[PDB]
């Protein structure tokens, strides 16, 4: 699964040669540019329930037909909201794991793989994840260059959903 | 493989020479391509006049089509469909597409998952090219290179799981791959998601011992025990085909027996009293 | 392919919880022994080539039939057969050692390895007697105190010699 | 592949005698009934992706530990999967029943199933929970008439929950 | 060994509540359908010897090289050896049929069979072509409408027969 | 691919010594029988055509039900799919001739012949009644004394046959 | 299993159902001709069996001295005494191969899978085919010699009972 | 691939308005002259192998240098490939008529065919006179008044006699 020593490794072994320098120079990045990774992690993990609850309560706000039809997909009774903050819950899990992962590995094989053919099926629009995770970005409080760290790995997650 | 070339009848595959379709044809040459494009592609099965695919190899004398995008038209053919596809499983088509075409078996269980994400959206027919516009296609064989085994070299970092698998895939020179022992199931399904690489069985026949496939319940391949022995010094023995009052005395064949070092001397005549041949023999 | 930064997510995920803080305290001492994995597997790539052919002066001159006529090392193909992947032992050790984690050493070097050991023919056994005498050559290398800061190779250095001991099991 | 017309001539070839008029009377009536099929399996198609996920409310809502945190249908391309493949039980059941004899049905679904579902470590059982649950809803809409002149349709039904009988058999 | 009793607790175990009361209504039909369950037992076992050699007169009547000099069911003892196991199934398939659930018949006739069928040099195939010829004998004698009370067994014969297909899947 | 030549080479580099005197007084009288050796190819290869017919009319006249309905050799493709394994006997056979030595036989049609002629459902031991019949026409036509120059060879002519018998014991 | 020379050409007879044609058993009656040689040849290999063994071992362990030597799998003293346990288990096969006639007793035993332990253990395979011949250069040494017996051709036994210890030797290395 | 059908949906697609009345006034006039179209290609098709040759009865009789020596149809299997290629003609032909629109006949027979009878040497008028004497065997059989209800097949005729001009005039 995609990680930068990961594919340091399954770059040099479809080659068939050692570990060059150029493998090894990438290996590197991942321990100058790791460290301030798990800065983003501590500070989504202490901050967690804060932001589940901050977030499904946020696209009720922007949907609020979505606490109102009753369907199954939708979120009318109390089933749709214990299954609200589940699936925005997976989401800072995922978030969480591409953080001290370094990659977008987890992110691409827990989350976004296959989302296309799940949200068809169950009709869940992908407008309401997206909206969750704009609240998840801007509310954060995190600071400096970890600030940026969780910026990219929620915004890929926007970009594979639209 | 030069002293095992023998047992495992890939002396013919050792130093055979490449089919390699010249820039500018000749009769003599364009059959004997399609001959080799026929038995690899096709797992050595009989084809008749019927079945020749005669405007397919009208196509090819002109030289307008190569010997890649040749091996995709006998490849999407109703002909192969109706020996392989219509009775085979799923997975059992995956293990096939890759022997006939590239040449290997299946060595990881992604490359399974893969495949089947690609037949469901889009088609069989997108499936076959998946495999021809793939990466390990041209590295190893170019536009007018005809397909061959590349199974048995070491194949710059194909797992050395793999190279298990291929044994169990064909066995031997006479065979084809409508024609094995194991009919329409998968062969290389089970062993590839327990990730487990069971014994290569040589091919029949210049082999005494032939019918040993991985059982469903067998014994674990390493024990952990003592095994009853004074010291660890255990080695896996594989029996195929136990003759005795079978059903009271012998009631499952092609079993393992876990016997230590003090009583191998007297395990193998045990079996041997009953007939059954021995298939390996492994440390543990 | 997995690592020690994708391990503890794997089994992480299996429970399906968080990463506890005594995890990523675990996984900060990884970022910070990191440094230290990158120097030893550069001076094994380095003498890569050097330590093969001197396994091969003791590997071939302690069970001296096999060069000879009649042994499985004889003739000259066969011979550079067991240069061939004499190396891919050292290939894939190198790359447990970039990985922290020998997940990706059990699927080339010991998943099927011992299958074909005993269908070509050749002594498995003869195997780990000289991968032994390169782990003995490899640790000998990545602990040199010429020309590096002095550091604590200790905890780098017993667990690359693991290695080796997990690639003359699955083959002996 | 084979048919209720093929069939009848295999074994009618291996016995090698011309085929007899009790059996031509047979297959006069299986074109006497070809109509209505062909209006049954039209309602299936149709309604073909209402029904997996009508099963899909059923089949983790009844064993709901399946999609928490460690079942096998927990992530989302495991999720996936198990769409992937629900649908293709309807994919070659309606196959079975265009054709009208279940021997397309058991190479497909059938041969090697039971055998990937304990090499993955899916739950096999948990399967022909749901698949009975496609049954109810299949011979639920096969059965309702809309629009449709009536004629006795108990034949072609009961034959058709023997096909998802038959698909929950070989995979539990 | 499982049931249909015991299976419906044994899957409730491992989600650990109590017995739902349409688990309840479920076996209570089971207990209601049970008597009719006996009867077709009781025939199939008083008429047990009596379907080998009838399905023996067409199981070698069909594939006439197997008794011819050559074929595996040539000599004596070899043909009273696929008498000894031709019945092991009508052993196995009764036991079935008695407990309702398939568990016990894939222990013994599904396990290890295809293997040892493939190591002894017998045809596996030329199995699943009389056991099919069972079949059709078993569900035959289990619909007589003489000397028992009229009912329907329905669910039995279709289910009868799905026992059956299994025994014929695993060796073909 | 052996020979005469090659293989007591093969066998003198696995014991690394020169060749001997009498080895080489050994391959002087295969060079001397050469011409022989030679003629008896051209003879067969130029009745090729002219043997397997006339080994079909007896190797399917003596097992009659092999070609009547239900048989192997019933179906037109089956008729000439035999006809053409049946010749790569001779294809075979007589590539072992030339070669001298059985090595280059042992990998085409009696390697896997055996493994398959029970997968596909032939009588194995229907083929080696009818390639006795090959070789009881093969070493007649070589036998002929018409329009060749008379030599002695018959100790040739012997291991024609042994040819043929293993030809046969592989398959039956 | 065991075959025999009688016994074969009974067994493929079988498998072609027919009865024994007259010249297969006017070959049977030049077996039962030529069988009083091979009781006599057979006898003089048994008398001299444990004669044959050292002397080969004489020369198996002085053509590869490192075998013996410390480190080879040779070298102590069951290990030595291993390798004559089954030096003679060859010759207690192979003429049980002359006694029948047929070599299908010796693909049993020796040949059967002696190739899977002979990796199994760490013993070198080719180290043993290496001395079989050098038992097959003494056996026939014997087998041949014509001392205080009757003279006729032995032709036919000796070149065949070379071909026993040549599959010996083949299904080892 | 194109029709009668696709093609008056796919010019309406480009102006992107809804079918006329008068458009589907003429494809109904279609099915009613549908039963007759599938008549002739029957005929045509059942009489298919008799029209080659017969066609090779003047196309080579016409013009007799060709199989004289020097000729391009002179040796065997150059005669043999303008017999594998005559009926591609057919093979097309028939497809046009079944499909009612020479879409299909022009990627294949129209396309780059006049190029390569340039490249190989074949005279490329030479075959122009001959699907010209297919032409006039095509349409004597596809009028025939026995066996077949009489209607003026006229309309089919002259525009199956214009997919064979087609045919002409391309190559030549
Ligand atoms: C680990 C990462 C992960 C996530 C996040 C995930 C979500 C996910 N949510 C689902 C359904 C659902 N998702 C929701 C959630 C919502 N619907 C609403 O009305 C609200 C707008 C919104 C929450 C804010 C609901 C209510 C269902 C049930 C819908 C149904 O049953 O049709 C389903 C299909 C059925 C299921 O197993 O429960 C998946 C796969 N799956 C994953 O593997
Ligand atoms: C006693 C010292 C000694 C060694 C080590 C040795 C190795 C050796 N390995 C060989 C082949 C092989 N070696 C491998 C091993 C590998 N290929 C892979 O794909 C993996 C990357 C890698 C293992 C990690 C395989 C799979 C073969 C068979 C290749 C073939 O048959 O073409 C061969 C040629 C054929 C043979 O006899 O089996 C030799 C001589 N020989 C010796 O005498
Ligand atoms: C005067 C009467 C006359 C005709 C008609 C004729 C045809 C003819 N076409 C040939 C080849 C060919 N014919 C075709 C035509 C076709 N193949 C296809 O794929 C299409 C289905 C089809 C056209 C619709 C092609 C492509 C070749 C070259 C094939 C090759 O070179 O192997 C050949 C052999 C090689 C040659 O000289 O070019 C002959 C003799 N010869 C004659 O003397
Ligand atoms: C309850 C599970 C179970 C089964 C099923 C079982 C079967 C079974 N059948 C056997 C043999 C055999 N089974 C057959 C069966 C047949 N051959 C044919 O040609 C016929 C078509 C077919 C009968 C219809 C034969 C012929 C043998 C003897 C094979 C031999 O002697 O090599 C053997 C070993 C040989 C013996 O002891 O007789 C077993 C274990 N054992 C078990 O524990
Ligand atoms: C892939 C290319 C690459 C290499 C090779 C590399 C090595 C490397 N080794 C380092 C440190 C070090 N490396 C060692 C290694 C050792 N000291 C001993 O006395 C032991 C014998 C030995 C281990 C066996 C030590 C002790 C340090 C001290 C600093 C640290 O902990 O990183 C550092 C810290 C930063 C620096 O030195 O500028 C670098 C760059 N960095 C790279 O980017
Ligand atoms: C064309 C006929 C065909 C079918 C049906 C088929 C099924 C099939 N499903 C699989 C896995 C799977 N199957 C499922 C399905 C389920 N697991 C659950 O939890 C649910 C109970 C259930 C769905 C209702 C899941 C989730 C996986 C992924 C499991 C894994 O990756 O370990 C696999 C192994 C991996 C793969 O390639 O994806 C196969 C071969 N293959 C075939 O060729
Ligand atoms: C392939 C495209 C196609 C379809 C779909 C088709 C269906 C079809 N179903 C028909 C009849 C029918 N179809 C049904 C079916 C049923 N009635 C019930 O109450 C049951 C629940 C159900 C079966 C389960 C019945 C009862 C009839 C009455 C007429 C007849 O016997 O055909 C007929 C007779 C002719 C007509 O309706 O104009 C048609 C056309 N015909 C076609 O050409
Ligand atoms: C031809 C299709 C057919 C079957 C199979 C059939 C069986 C059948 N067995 C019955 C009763 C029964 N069957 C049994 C049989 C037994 N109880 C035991 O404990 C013994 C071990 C075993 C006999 C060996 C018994 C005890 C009853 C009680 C009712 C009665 O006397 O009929 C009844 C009574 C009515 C009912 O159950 O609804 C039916 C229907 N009826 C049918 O129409
Ligand atoms: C040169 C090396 C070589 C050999 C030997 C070979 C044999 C061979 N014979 C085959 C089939 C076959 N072989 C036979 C032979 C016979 N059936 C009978 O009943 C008769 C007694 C007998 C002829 C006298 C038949 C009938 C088939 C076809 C079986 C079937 O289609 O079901 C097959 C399976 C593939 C296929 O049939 O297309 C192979 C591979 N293939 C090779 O490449
Ligand atoms: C009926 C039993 C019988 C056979 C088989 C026989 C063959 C035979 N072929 C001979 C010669 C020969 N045979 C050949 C045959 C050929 N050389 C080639 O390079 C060609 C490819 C091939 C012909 C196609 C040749 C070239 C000679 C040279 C001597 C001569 O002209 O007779 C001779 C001359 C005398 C001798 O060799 O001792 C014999 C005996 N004689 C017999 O009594
Ligand atoms: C009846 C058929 C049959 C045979 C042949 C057989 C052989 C056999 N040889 C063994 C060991 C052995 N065999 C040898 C043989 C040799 N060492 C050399 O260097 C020489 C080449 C060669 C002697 C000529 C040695 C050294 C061992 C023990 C090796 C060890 O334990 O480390 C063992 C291990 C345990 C035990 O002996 O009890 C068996 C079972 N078993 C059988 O059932
Ligand atoms: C050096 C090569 C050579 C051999 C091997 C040889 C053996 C040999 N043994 C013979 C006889 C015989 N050999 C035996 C031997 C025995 N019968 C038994 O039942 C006993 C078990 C066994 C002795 C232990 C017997 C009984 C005869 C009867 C004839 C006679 O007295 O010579 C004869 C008499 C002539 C003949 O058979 O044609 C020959 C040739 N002659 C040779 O020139
Ligand atoms: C010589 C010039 C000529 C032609 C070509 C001709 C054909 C022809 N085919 C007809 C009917 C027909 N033709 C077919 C043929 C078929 N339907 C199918 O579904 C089958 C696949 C296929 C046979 C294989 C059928 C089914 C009819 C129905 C009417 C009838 O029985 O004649 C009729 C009846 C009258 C009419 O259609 O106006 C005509 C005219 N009549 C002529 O004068």
């Amino acid at each position: 699964v995609k990680t930068p020593i990961t594919e340091a490794i399954a770059a040099a072994d479809t080659q068939g040669r050692f570990l060059g320098n150029t493998e090894l120079q990438s290996a590197r990045g991942r321990y100058e540019r790791a460290a301030a990774s798990l800065e983003a992690a501590r500070g989504l993990t202490s901050n967690a329930q804060r932001l589940i609850d901050g977030a499904t309560q946020a696209v009720y706000q922007k949907f609020p037909y979505t606490t109102q039809t009753p369907g199954p997909q939708f979120a009318a009774d109390s089933r749709g909201k214990s299954k609200c903050a589940r699936d925005v819950g997976h989401y800072l899990r995922i978030i969480t794991y591409s953080l001290v992962a370094g990659g977008t590995g987890p992110l691409d094989e827990y989350l976004i793989a296959g989302l296309a053919e799940i949200n068809s099926t169950f009709d869940l629009s992908p407008s309401w994840y997206v909206e969750a995770l704009k609240h998840i970005k801007a509310n954060h409080g995190l600071s400096g260059q970890a600030a940026n760290e969780a910026n990219t790995y929620i915004d890929y997650a926007i970009n594979a959903l639209s | 493989i030069t002293t095992a070339a023998s047992r495992l009848g890939t002396e013919p595959f050792s130093d055979a020479p490449k089919v390699e379709l010249r820039p500018k044809a000749s009769r003599e040459e364009v059959e004997s391509v399609i001959r080799a494009v026929y038995r690899h592609v096709l797992g050595n099965d009989y084809i008749l006049a019927s079945e020749r695919l005669v405007s397919a190899e009208s196509l090819l004398r002109d030289g307008n089509l190569t010997v890649r995008e040749f091996v995709r038209s006998v490849a999407k053919s109703e002909l192969y469909k109706k020996k392989f596809f219509y009775n085979s499983f799923q997975t059992r088509l995956i293990e096939l597409n890759y022997k006939h075409l590239l040449g290997r078996a299946p060595y990881d269980e992604s490359e399974v998952v893969y495949h089947l994400d690609l037949y469901q959206n889009k088609g069989y027919d997108a499936e076959i090219d998946s495999y021809i516009d793939s990466w390990e296609y041209q590295s190893n064989f170019g536009d007018n290179v005809v397909p061959y085994y590349r199974g048995f070299e070491t194949q710059v970092g194909q797992k050395t799981a793999g190279f298990n698998r291929i044994f169990r895939l064909y066995r031997g020179y006479a065979n084809s791959d409508r024609a094995q022992v194991e009919g329409t199931k998968s062969r290389l399904a089970r062993e590839l998601a327990s990730n487990k690489a069971s014994t290569i069985v040589g091919p029949s026949g210049t082999n005494d011992s032939w019918g040993f496939r991985a059982s469903a319940d067998v014994a674990p391949k390493k024990n952990l025990g003592n095994a009853v022995g004074e010291g660890d010094r255990v080695y896996r023995l594989e029996v195929t085909g136990i003759r005795s009052p079978g059903y009271p005395s012998v009631r499952r064949s092609s079993t393992v027996f876990i016997v230590p070092y003090e009583r191998l001397s007297d395990k193998i005549q045990q079996v041997h009293k009953q007939g059954g041949k021995i298939v390996s023999v492994t440390s543990a | 392919t997995l690592d020690v930064f994708t391990k503890v997510v794997s089994q992480a995920d299996s429970r399906g919880e968080f990463l506890s803080n005594e995890q990523l305290d675990a996984l900060a001492n990884v970022v910070k022994e990191g440094n230290k994995r990158l120097d030893v597997v550069n001076r094994i790539t380095s003498n890569a080539s050097a330590i093969v052919t001197n396994a091969a002066r003791a590997l071939f001159e302690e069970q001296p039939q096999l060069i000879a006529p009649g042994g499985n090392a004889y003739t000259n193909r066969r011979m550079a057969a067991c240069l061939r992947d004499m190396e891919i032992i050292l290939r894939y050790v190198t790359y447990a050692i970039l990985a922290g984690d020998a997940s990706v050493l059990d699927d080339r070097c010991l998943n099927g390895l011992r299958e074909t050991y005993q269908a070509l023919g050749t002594p498995g056994s003869s195997v780990a007697v000289g991968v032994q005498k390169m782990k003995d050559a490899a640790v000998g290398i990545a602990n040199d105190p010429n020309g590096i800061t002095k550091g604590d190779c200790s905890q780098l250095i017993s667990e690359v010699a693991s290695y080796f001991d997990r690639a003359a099991a699955a083959v002996g």
